[PDB]
This record gives C-alpha cells, structure tokens and sequence, in this order.
RNA sequence: ACGAGAACACGUAUGCCGAAGUAUAUAAAU
C-alpha cells in the first residue's frame, strides 16, 4: 500500500473568479482573509474535461457514469459496479512568496473589475463589477494519488496530465469564456509519502 | 422527517376527583364527567383527525400520543387546541409539544424525547408574511435564509448592521424588509421570527 | 462613538442623503480599508510595523483627497469625525484598536447602502 | 475534443480607451500596472457586431437572444438549451517588445486628450479629459476554440473570419464615434495545443 | 450587413491650430511626436455646421436636440430614443509623400506667429505666440460610413458630400475667424470593404 | 478559542457548492458546513499495554497509522479537498502501572 | 513626514493658495511623475538604472522650467524644498526613497486640491 | 465478571451558463 505526494504551484495569467460566497466575491480563507482554490473546484473541473475527452453517451451524461477510466480515477461508488476514489485533490492556498511579493511592491491581491453590458433595442447599460484575483498570483497545492492497483500508475498519471493541461488551456471559475482564469502549473513535483514504490520515472508537465 | 405531539390535560387530577366542589360530586355526576371526557376522547379524536397525515398511536385517559408529518402534526395540534378549548369550554387545558425526528428512528427513543401566543403571533402573523414575501421574490434559497439565520443567531449589534447590509443586497419590497429589520431589533419579535423562518423550511 | 454610527438615519434628507453621497464615489475607500485589514490580519502581535503605520498615513491621504474630489463625501467624513478617528488611530499604533475602526467604517459603509435611491 | 489554440497582436491605430477603471483611468492591471484590454470587451464587440451582420428581429433584440450559429460559437444555455461555449477569449497583454521600443525612445503608453465640449445657446466650451493608450503599441491575445462537433470547425471559422475583418473597420473600446480604438490584427497563428486535428488549411486573415 | 469605407486627404490651406494640449502648443501624436488632426475636431466642426445650414432652434438649442437627419446621421439617444452613430470619423495622421518633401526641402513643422496687442489710447506692445502648422501639408484620414438601412444610404451620403463643402469652406480649429482653419480635401476614394453592396 | 474571540473569527464557514447536469448544464447550489482552517484539536488515546513484550511493535503500527492519516482525511468529501489535518506537540507519558514510556515515539 | 499638509495649511493666505497656484498649473509634472512611477514599478531591483537617473535629472529639468514659468510654481516647490527633496533622490538613486517621494508628492497635490476656489 | 462487545454520517457531484465601461457633446470665443 502506498500513497504518492505531488506538489506545486499555479499560477494565475489572468483573473480569477472562484465566488461561492455569492458585491459577487471570491472564496476566502478565514483565518488569513485570502483567495482559496477549493479542491471542489479544480478536481471537478478535471474530472469534467477529462470525462469530454473519452465517449460520453446520452444516457451516461444524465446518470452521471462515466468511462471507466475516469471513473476509476475519480470514484463514483454510486450503485451497483462501485469504485473507490483514487485521487484526492486537496485545496490551494495563497503561497508565502507572492504574499510576501505583493507586500513588498504593495499590490492588491484582488481587483473589481467594472464590466458593461448593452442590451438590445434600449442599447442601455446597466453596469456590474467583478471581483477578480490579481494575475501572477500563485496557490500551492497538494494531490495524493493512491495505488489500488500497482499495475496501473502511469497510465492514471499520463490521464491526470491531460486533465492538468486541458485546465490550463482553458479556465477555471466564473468569466471564463469572457477572460476570466486560465491558469497554469508551476514547479510540479512527485515524492512517494508511504509505501515503498517509487515514483522516478513519473512525470507530470 | 416526522413530527411528533405529545399532549396531557394540565388540571386532569383536580377535575377527576375536586371538580365541581360541595354541591355536585355526585357520583353519578362525575362519572358523568368522565363519560364525556371519555367521548369526546375517544371519539373527536376520531372525527377531527380527517384532514391530516396523521395515524392515531396512543389517545386515552388524559394522554394524547401523535405521530405524523411534521407541518401537518403542528397544523392538527394546533386545531386539536382550539377544538378542545371549544369543547371545554375554555375550562380544562393541555400541555403539549412537539418534536421532530429522523426516519427510521427507534420510535421507543423518540417517544421518551417528547398557545395563543404560538398561534396568533408566529404562525398567523410572521409566517404568512415572510411567506408571501419569499414567494414574491424567487432564488432567496436555504443560502440567503440560513446567512440571515447565521445573522441573527449571533446577537451582537455590528451583526445587526450586518443583517441590514444583506437585506439592503435582496431585491424584496422595501416594506418586507423593514419589517424583518425592525423585528430582528426587539429580541421577541427576532426569537419569533427565527421561529418562523425556521418552520419556513 | 456609535452616535455617529447612527447619524446616517439621522442624515436621511428629502430625496438625497449626506446631500447625494453614493456608494459609487465611496467604493476605493473600502478598498482601501480592507486592503489594510488584511494586512493586519496577517501581522501577529499588536505593535504595528512603521510600514503598516505609513500604510495608514496614506490612508489619510487617500481620504482627504476623496473628501476634495467630492463634496457629499467631504461632508460624510468631517460630520462623522473620519480624520479624528484616523489620527488617533495612527496615535495608537495598536492592532485591536485598528479593526475597531474597520468595523465602524464597515457599519458606516453598510448603513449607507441600505438607504440610496 | 481537441482545442484550437490562436494567438495574435493587436496594434492600436488610433488612441484606445477602455476606461474600466473610473480623473476616469483606463483599465491597467494589477502586477504590472501597464493597461490591457480586458477579454469581456473583446468578446462583447466581436459578439455584438457578428450578431449585427445575421439576422436581428425586435423580438430578437428583445432579450438577447441571438441567430442560432452565433449561438453555437459563443453559447447561451439560456431557453434551457445545452450550449457551452467553444471559443473563449482570453486577455491581452502589453507585449514585452512594446514596452522596450518605447523604453528606448523615452514615449509613454497612455496619452491624456482634452475636449471641449460645446453648449448650445450657452457658448462655453467646457474642457473634459480623456486618458487613452497611445498610437503604436500592441497588445498579444489568445483565443481558445473548441470542437464539441467535428464538421463545424471549418463553419464556425469562417464566422471567426467575418468577426475578426469585422474588428479591423470598427472601433473596440469607449466612444470609438469620437474617433478612438481602431486597431489591427497581426502575425495570426494556429495551433492544436491539445488533440488529433489539423488546422493548416485552416486560416483566417 | 455591410460597411463603407472612405479613404481621402485633407491638405491644410490657412494656418491651423488645434492646441488641445494646451507656449500654447498643438496636439500631437507621441509615436512619432507630430501633429495629428484628432477626428474629434473634424467630427465636431462638423455636426455644428451641419445643425447651423439645417433648422437650429433656440429651444432646440437648449435642449441639445438635433436635427433629425443630424441626429440619425451621427447618433445621439439624448432624449431616451436609441440611435446608433451611423458614421465614424476617426484620427488622421501625416502623409508618407507630405513627410518626405518636408524632409528634401528643409521645411519647418510648426510655425510660431507673435500675435501683438494694441491698446487703443495706450498702444502698449505685448506680443503674444501661438503655434501653427505648416500650410500645405496633407493628412490621410479615414471615414468610416455603417449601413443600417439599404435605402438611407444614399440619403445620408448627400448630406456628408454636401458638409465636406461646407467644411472646405469655413474654418476647423480654434481661431477660425482670425484665419486659421481653411482646409482642402483630396483624393475621395470611395470603396466598401464588407457587404456585398453596390458603390 | 481565545484567538478566535480575540480576532473576531467565526469557528465554522459555510462553504457553496455546486453541481451541473450533463446534458442539461443546469446549476443546483449544494451547502457544506466545515470546520475553520487553522483551529486545534485537543486529543487523548489511552494504550493499556497488556503485553510487555509487544508494546513497541504495536507502536510501531500505531504509528504508521497516524502516518497514513497524516496525508489523508477525515469525515465527508475527502476526496472532494477537505479533511487534511495534521498532527502537533505529541507527549507520551505512562499512568497507571510502572512501565517507562521515556522512548516511546509518535509524530 | 507628512511636512506637506503644514506647507499648504500655512500657505492658506487671504482665500488665495500660494500666491494662486492651481493643480491644473501642475499636470505635466504630475503626469511625468506617473510616467516615471509606473517604469519604476515595472523595475525589480532597487538600483536604478542610469537611464532612470538621466529621467530623474529630466523631472528636475521639467521643474525649473515649470518654476521659471510661472512664480507660483517657484514659491510651491522653492518652499516645498522639492529641489532639495529631488536632489537628494538623485543622490540616493533608490527604488524604494523614490517610491517614498512619489507618495509625498501626490500628497502635496491632494492637500493643495483640498482648498481650493 | 460494565444492556456489553465489533461499526469512518460515508460514496457522487462546484458557483456555473450569457452578458461591450457603453450612448452624443469643437481645446473654444482678441
């Protein structure tokens, strides 16, 4: 039984829209009043694109089932073939060297972005603003993979790496087709945490 | 979930035996008493629980044991006050309560767990209200009802503005708003409309 | 203090309030203010940092300068003792003090939203 | 499902106002505090043009909802519709050469430009100050497309083609009536970053 | 729907002074550090004009409201009807062929003019400078005409031949009435660049 | 709890949620009450060592138990990014009875 | 510091601002200011470039020329000590001194549109 | 020789989806 630790950083080109709490924020940690990237969101969103990737049908997009690649990545355990979740995906907090980066050149680490929009036969606008976190930003985050099965380890590592670059070609949060948060993956990383299987050969772009 | 209404007459052990004092305890008399109490009892019971999701346990002697919908057992335990305050004439009381349980529960656990004021206040007056102004305005889902319920429970003034700013961010009509400000200020009228958003949901 | 924490219902005029004060021309102050209410979040102990405390004189700054640009704003921050409040802040140099300020100014804030037209 | 990645510079020609921010500053970002043209205009312009040049009714003009093969390329999901958009547009950026041709000749991005404007029966010119980016500069951009179906990619392009021509003889940004945000499109490239398909017969100029 | 371009060049026939910038200097473009016509002007000197030759009532003065032919011609939405600008007048800037003659034959950009006070009953002599541009020179401009409707179009044309006229013959800048402001245009060049329309 | 009231600090956050229906893209908000980042837990396991001659080895799984659990998570939607916690200022000392616990080591 | 709200407050003269100084008699400055701020920003190490000190020497230049000028710019900048201030930034050629200077002197600005006509 | 003893309130899903900081108005009267 092992458990395989990956580690880096992303880092934001342009704004980035997470805002659960709804004028229309973005997620907060409370105890440091900083921008998170909930697990929720990134390991959906993967699980989403890579789902795209592989032959959906009709029925299987309504009951959620997916290829069964994905799914033994992901875990549906739902009914009848049940599957374990093999990779969890932890959250992302704002790391220690833009915090102190931003403070030394004084930059805000969240903008309002103000946006318009005209509707038809009035052509009136009728204003929004958006809060943005400031681009160049960079989260740390965790991923452990687990092997059920040590026969299959590259192969679910190449599937997550195509979900890592599907995420960062395209965007994660709100405002995404209008600008909002594409990202990219920074000083990625693999250490074997527990067991004894090693993790060399592995590698995440 | 289930709703569960456990009832007994306040004043059953004076009325049973003192009663009427020095001119009316009969023997004949008070049996006479308790064969009322016994029909309607037994019978009103009967005849009143028509309209509710409800199926009779245990009613009897001065114990009334019900189980049924939550909404629809305090509907009914309402109207089982009112009608026994008809029948009695205002004369004898009840005590009763309600409590809500998860399914499938060990009824033999719940069990051991179990006016006006309730009435024309909460029900007839917050509820309706709150009512009619959540059907008025749409999306105000369990997320903008439990942020006000996180606003109240936290009794601190800086939360009363709190609670200001996020009716000021609602779109509902200047009145209804004001009136959920200006209940939340007196701490009744804010214990009663916690009450009453809480049976919203 | 709180009185004028209250005043805003008591500046309520027929129909503008602080004679036309809009959330609009007050919106970089409480950028402003959360920015370095963060700030302070992440410092420890209750001495504030000389950088922190320079932070605040631009504070100062940016609120005279909202205070010329516009005239309901200026009478928003003189009526409601804005710069005293300020300068003791600064005097005080202590962390507890400076979220009690942040939160007067967020009720402050909130307060006028909820009355604009 | 591939994704088509386009990248390409956009040069100013004449002064470019977004104004976003605001004595009104223009939209300059947060890392860098150089400006740049947030994706949300880009897309709203190319938008409403390319809606402009098929069909509109009243009706149509009513609630925004537009011809049904813009729709597809930008999406609406609206009439409970299943349609998520295929091409994102992302946002630009003050290009690194930019910013060294000017170092190098002492010239600023950002010009301020005073009008005067005139009353009727009143005779007073009265002097209001706009800020916009100077001649010259370009900004990079990328768009991401996406084939959600395979024999549509070449449809889809060809309304990207009329959009982008659309751009190049009209004005992107604030009042461009007052004669301000004509700009260009330079040194196009396509490439799959992501997928099996081919995007060399594919172009658009 | 379609879009028309117009491509043609101004050559300036009196001296010309715009000054926005303001010893008191003119515009200018700050890639190249020289004087631009900013099509702000020319849109305008423009729409007064045009309101002056058509109805231009007092009360419509006041009220800002135009002419109904102007106000469809440039678009206004001032008094709460939509109206989209149908034309755009854009920027225009030095010609590559005006540049190179300058250059060959050493001719200055900018002309400083004294402009002297005389007092009556003091003559007291304070000059005062202003700048101008080189007379002669020509610009390369842009006017970018919208279709909206295929039968307004040629309605609407009229009115913008018609206004380059008026334009020619008054003045564009400030100081028009001291004599700086006449400007020529040349090479018309009329060309629609999206649409299948007929020109 | 005294940082907490000191700071002025909510103990729990509620967190949105949201999922999309595939073939439909509609949206359904989802409410998840978690504990705050950063609070601290006090804990107390009780080992009786029945057997003298095997305590170690059973600290020995005892900790890589904690090990294990030191990059996993507790409680509901682990997989989904909750959960981590970690393990601080452990001490071990003997109570009842007198076995020495001076090299006896947990992380 | 903050030296300049005393500067203004003194200056305050009868309802006349330094003899009549306007912040629209200022806005090159300011806007050269910007300029240079922002190319500063952009810079990471705290050494500035010679060409950044030939653009220092050339905001001193503007400044003389704009005191020559006009004589209410002299007597704002001759008190103001700007020459002094910008004199000893050209000797400190450090990122964060200027930094220090443009807060002070967009201080300067927003005390002196705080009164005016 | 305790109405005991064993038992992770778990497993699935994220804030989406569309919105252009827009609408005219001479750096001007010596």
């Amino acid at each position: 039984y092992s458990k395989i630790k990956i580690s880096g950083t992303i880092e934001v080109v342009t704004g980035l829209h997470i805002g659960g709490g709804g004028d229309s924020p973005v997620v907060r940690d409370l105890q440091t009043k900083l921008p998170i990237i909930p697990g929720s969101s990134i390991k959906g969103k993967m699980r989403n694109l890579l789902a795209k990737h592989f032959g959906l049908k009709m029925k299987q997009e309504s009951h959620n089932q997916d290829d069964e690649r994905v799914l033994r990545l992901f875990g549906s355990s739902e009914k009848g073939n049940i599957q374990r979740a093999r990779l969890q995906i932890s959250d992302a907090f704002f790391s220690e060297k833009t915090k102190e980066h931003f403070a030394q050149n004084d930059i805000a680490y969240t903008e309002t972005k103000f946006e318009n929009t005209i509707n038809r036969l009035t052509a009136v606008a009728n204003p929004r603003q958006i809060e943005r976190v400031t681009r160049g930003s960079e989260f740390d985050f965790v991923f452990i993979y687990n092997v059920d099965e040590e026969s299959q380890v590259e192969d679910d590592f190449e599937n997550i790496e195509k979900a890592i670059h599907l995420l960062e070609n395209d965007y994660l949060g709100g405002g995404g087709t209008r600008g909002n948060g594409r990202i990219q993956f920074k000083d990625t990383n693999i250490e074997t945490v527990v067991g004894e299987y090693d993790s060399t050969n592995l590698k995440i772009k | 979930r289930l709703g569960v209404v456990r009832a007994d007459i306040d004043n059953l052990g004076a009325t049973f035996i003192s009663g009427i004092p020095e001119k009316y305890n009969s023997i004949s008399r008070t049996a006479t008493l308790s064969r009322q109490l016994s029909l309607f009892f037994k019978y009103e019971l009967n005849h009143l629980l028509e309209n509710y999701q409800i199926t009779a346990i245990y009613s009897g002697g001065d114990d009334l044991f019900l189980i049924g919908a939550w909404d629809d057992i305090i509907e009914a335990s309402i109207y089982i006050n009112d009608k026994f305050k008809e029948f009695t004439l205002d004369k004898l009381t009840l005590s009763a309560g309600v409590g809500m349980f998860s399914g499938k529960y060990p009824v033999s656990k719940m069990a051991f767990e179990t006016w006006d004021e309730f009435k024309k206040n909460i029900l007839e007056e917050k509820l309706l209200v709150l009512q009619q102004g959540f059907s008025q305005t749409d999306e105000h889902g369990k997320a903008f009802i439990y942020k006000m319920l996180a606003l109240l429970r936290n009794n601190e003034a800086i939360n009363i503005a709190r609670l200001a700013y996020l009716l000021a961010r609602s779109k509902m009509n200047e009145d209804f708003t004001s009136k959920i400000f200006n209940w939340a200020q007196n701490d009744k009228d804010k214990n009663q409309l916690i009450t009453a958003l809480e049976y919203y949901i | 203090m709180t009185f004028a924490h209250e005043v805003v219902k008591s500046n309520v005029k027929n129909q503008v309030l602080f004679n036309g004060l809009t959330t609009s021309k007050l919106r970089n102050l409480m950028e402003q203010v959360n920015r370095l209410y963060t700030i302070a979040f992440n410092s420890n102990e209750d001495q504030l940092n000389e950088e922190f405390i320079d932070e605040l004189e631009y504070l100062k700054i940016k609120f005279y300068y909202e205070a010329g640009r516009e005239k309901s704003v200026d009478e928003f921050l003189k009526k409601t003792l804005m710069f005293p409040i300020i300068d003791r802040v600064i005097k005080k140099e202590s962390k507890k003090f400076f979220l009690d300020y942040c939160k007067y100014f967020e009720a402050l804030v909130a307060y006028a939203k909820y009355y604009q037209k």
